[PDB]
RNA sequence: CCUGAUAUUGAAAUUCGGCACAGCUAGCUGUGUUGGCUUUCUAACCCGCACCACUUAUCGUGGUGGGAGACAGUGUCAGGCGGGCAGUUU
RNA sequence: GGUCCUAAGGUAGCGAAAUUCCUUGUCGGGUAAGUUCCGACCCGCACGAAAGGCGUAACGAUUUGGGCACUGUCUCAACGAG
RNA sequence: GUUAAGGAACUCGGCAAAAUGACCCCGUAACUUCGGGAGAAGGGGUGCUCUUUAGGGUUAACGCCCAGAAGAGCCGCAGUGAAUAGGCCCAAGCGACUGUUUAUCAAAAACACAGGUCUCUGCUAAACCGUAAGGUGAUGUAUAGGGGCUGACGCCUGCCCA
RNA sequence: UCUACCCUUGGUCAGGUUGAAGUUCAGGUAACACUGAAUGGAGGACCGAACCGACUUACGUUGAAAAGUGAGCGGAUGAAC
RNA sequence: GCCGUCGAAGGUGGGACAAAUGAUUGGGGUGAAGUCGUAACAAGGUAGCCGUAUCGGAAGGUGCGGCUGGAUCACC
RNA sequence: ACUUGAGUGCAGAAGAGGAAAGUGGAAUUCCAUGUGUAGCGGUGAAAUGCGCAGAGAUAUGGAGGAACACCAGUGGCGAAGGCGACUUUCUGGUCUGUAACUGACGCUGAUGUGCGAAAGCGUGGGGAUCAAACAGGAUUAGAUACCCUGGUAGUCCACGCCGUAAACGAUGAGUGCUAAGUGUUAGGGGGUUUCCGCCCCUUAGUGCUGCAGCUAACGCAUUAAGCACUCCGCCUGGGGAGUA
RNA sequence: AUUAGCUAGUUGGUAAGGUAACGGCUUACCAAGGCAACGAUGCAUAGCCGACCUGAGAGGGUGAUCGGCCACACUGGAACU
């Protein structure tokens, strides 16, 4: 779980780490990493878009399959590594053709298995199979969305969603911000949960390693003189004398929904979200 | 729990004293065959509270036989201890 | 930014109202014409959707698919929010 | 307890405060003598619960009052060197 | 640079100076988040020469460098004898901390902060730059991203939707 | 080419000091298993030069210098330069 | 007569325990009941009581568990 | 050296004794459409409220979470707190009959140490019903009161704590002992074992009625509050006070 | 016991000195012990016995004159015959 820290130092007063008991064979693979050079928000102009970027440690990232081809060969787990740009760990899977791939790591994984679409396609954790062939109430992540796509929905530490029912063309999907929602019927799911369960009880502690993970300051709307926030300065402190409160571009952001009228979202979002 | 089939092969290897069933010697390594069993139990589950009560109440019995045992022989008092590991 | 009206923009329907009074007992029936709401199909259009060629380029165009489909994007017009920003008065 | 009215019409906790005009509030401690300081009272001109309320070990080239130590800052100045 | 007797009486104010300063020892309170307080405070000893003995490594060993104990004795006003090196204590106020700020009259009690919440985003994501193409967000996908307020930890956060 | 953040590739920090996790041995454990002694070398940790800053004060103010020198002062293994 | 070891009293400093005292301050018993309500003992008119929370001028009221030391007809 | 106490072996049953994992049925609430439509509620009386924008009623639908009807009773079990749908793996103790077994191996326990009903707190999930706090209508001269539709912390799970109660049989444990009747539950003794027929007995829990005895009286009375033995805990007028 | 730890020449050998003699009796190198829930250590109250008082006795309360022993001399040390 979570190894905490003594307090020797008014830095180290609370802070609590996350230790690597699901850590096998530190080292990585040297042919499947890619370069990855940094950017604070400097897009192709060389200015400022999205603020509060840049800096920290020198990553280099480490190529993940999310397809999930080579239909019906067994793949047996090697070893557990670790993944900076991610907040799930990640496998080292090695098909039986020698073609050493990278998987998400789901909970409990260090077996051997499968993916095929319907062999028989063996309905366990870490075997990876389309909607259409999967059973009802069956917490699955890592969907894809566009059929044949790469999966993009619930890949974080931690994430699920569920399989509730069948429609007439669609599967009915249950995500993780609770909000029920069509997926077409040939899209893959790994079937478990995401490891790497602990992670939001990393207590910081401190302004230093919450600075080299890539995080800048972020000055209060309140401490501007009103050339550049529209909560602007008045003597003293002040409260912020609007109606609704403003982001730095005049838009309030304190409840006002953002979405528009957009294709293929309105027939397939059902439910909506729960908070 | 152990069984009657394989109870009975833990008196053997414990008979310093002939055809003997109830002994200083026999029943305290029937004891052990049961405490390196419920302490298995109680390293997989620990929610349970009953099962430590007999736990706490099978061990004191064995202190009361050892420490009769104490008082009668002097090498087999200390051959009982060396032959099990339990002291 | 939001929302209509038309253009690009096609067929199949099923009901529901305004006329028209067509039957001639407030409300029934059923034809000639008008405006909708929906429902489904594919031919435009759209895809930061899969292999395949130009090529031993995750740009682009060309090609059988699979998705979505006359809505969306877009042009003209019209209404409503708009100190995010401008010109000035006090 | 009566009664007017408001959409209900200051709760726990702090209180002459970085918040108190009059005011050098008042009684206690500190000094030979204390408009500043510390502990209390509460009649809050006008504290108050995330423009947070009340406490707090450690940390400060922070701000305010009192002790020992040391001294030309001082009573009171004089001499010498570049 | 030094100074008789006195030692904050000076002054907006102990401002500038003066004292404390090294190593080796004995000893150390309240208070607390049990790490801290703490160099807390208050104290003692150090020089040179001579006699004995126990301590590493190097080496066959005389030889060489590293050291610590008691005892005996000598001299000066003074033995880290010159230069270099913390003054300390009691009680409050604001901010938790280290950090950062007005190049050149303001270094703070302001800004950041770790943590608490509140709201917006189902992926060609919201948000922002750009008339557009293209990009950032991200080769990330609700344990993750953009924004508003408060600012560790402890105990808490009361009524009103005209 | 100064300064403000920022991306890719390098360089630099004399010394001395306390002693976090763990690991091993011994003591008790066989109950609910926790005390000591060694070893290990943790930190926006303490004292201090280079190095980076600019708190108090005196001088300078037709300056030696359109922002500085004298005595002191803070950070100094990192949110550093 | 001088030198040295041991040595009361004195002076210096940080603590440790009781006692005397102190602006205000919180409950407690005492009376005499004037002030405000009836919470128990009858089913005391909402049956009481023991733990444990949260609110109110005032006894106290409500929530979740246990007890009969709970009338009626003892709650068949 | 002895075998009645205490322990094991073998022969046998009865269990809501625990702890993980699945699985099943009936009711409560909320979302989808119809037929349908002015009332549904609530009450000493009434409302506040939801409804006419289509509420309740009424059907299929699907979303959740929680308890576990009937068996169920005096029954059972664990040292207590307590434990009632079912199946599975793992897991303690008690009892009946006794051929066996070494041969007093005991009882009590000052400190120690481990489980503790609910409420409450800490860090995470999940939240149907009931529901302190809270706002509302009237009952009241006054009303959080009692009464009504609403309602959050809490209730459930996992982990770490706090340890108190009318935690009670208001009766501490251990051994032997002394008139008897009547039930009930799991086992053993005499029958062709008549099957929930029967009586005949012996042992262990479980309730009722009742001598001698003891008690202030009530009432216990073989499961003693009787006669005795051992060891432990506590009390010495009522408040002040389980406070400082 | 609403006080649980306590002494450090403290516990012991050895050495020579030291008084009528034993002696940590006072000093020196080594050695790791003393005491303790059977009350060790620290506070407030006290001269103590033979006897006096009361009591059925067992016990409770007292310490004066009278005898035995003990300490002290306005206060705190140290000697000499
Ligand atoms: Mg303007
Ligand atoms: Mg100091
Ligand atoms: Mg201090
Ligand atoms: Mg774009
Ligand atoms: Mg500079
Ligand atoms: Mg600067
Ligand atoms: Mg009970
Ligand atoms: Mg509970």
């Amino acid at each position: 779980a979570i190894k905490k820290y003594k307090p020797i130092t008014n830095g180290r007063r609370n802070m609590t780490s996350l230790d690597f008991a699901e850590i096998t064979k530190t080292t990585p693979e040297k042919s499947l990493l890619k370069p990855l050079p940094k950017k604070a928000g400097r897009n192709n102009q060389g200015k400022l878009t999205v603020r509060h970027h840049g800096g920290g440690h020198k990553r280099q990232y480490r190529v993940i399959d999310f397809k999930r081809n080579k239909d019906g060969i067994n793949a047996k787990v090697d070893s557990i590594q670790y993944d900076p740009n991610r907040s799930a760990n990640i496998a080292l899977v090695v098909y039986a053709d020698g073609e050493k791939r990278y998987i998400i790591a789901p909970k409990g994984l260090e077996v051997g298995q499968i993916v095929e679409s319907g062999a028989e396609a063996d309905i366990k954790v870490g075997n990876a199979l389309p909607l259409q062939n999967i059973p009802v109430g069956t917490v699955v992540h890592n969907i894809e969305l566009k059929p044949g796509k790469g999966g993009q929905i619930a890949r974080s530490a931690g994430a699920s969603a569920q399989v509730l029912g069948k429609e007439g063309k669609y599967v009915l999907i249950r995500l993780r911000s609770g909000e029920v929602r069509m997926i077409l019927s040939t899209c893959r799911a790994t079937i478990g949960q995401v490891g790497n369960l602990q992670h939001e009880l990393v207590n910081v502690g401190k302004a230093g390693r919450s600075r080299w993970k890539g995080i800048r300051p972020t000055v209060r709307g309140s401490v501007m003189n009103p050339n550049d926030h529209p909560h602007g300065g008045g003597e003293g402190r002040a409260p912020i004398g609007r109606p609704s409160p403003m982001s730095p571009w005049g838009k309030p952001t304190l409840g006002k929904k953002t979405r528009r009228g957009k294709k293929s979202s309105d027939k397939l979002i059902v439910r909506g979200r729960k908070k | 729990a152990i069984s009657q089939e394989r109870k009975n092969e833990i008196i053997k290897e414990y008979r310093v004293h002939e055809t003997d069933t109830g002994s200083p010697e026999v029943q305290i390594a029937v004891l052990t065959a049961e405490i390196n069993a419920v302490n298995e139990h109680l390293r997989t589950h620990k929610k349970d509270h009953h099962s430590r009560r007999g736990l706490l109440k099978m061990v004191g019995r064995r202190r009361h036989l050892l420490n009769y045992l104490r008082s009668k022989d002097i090498q087999r008092y200390r051959e009982l201890i060396k032959s099990l590991g339990i002291r």
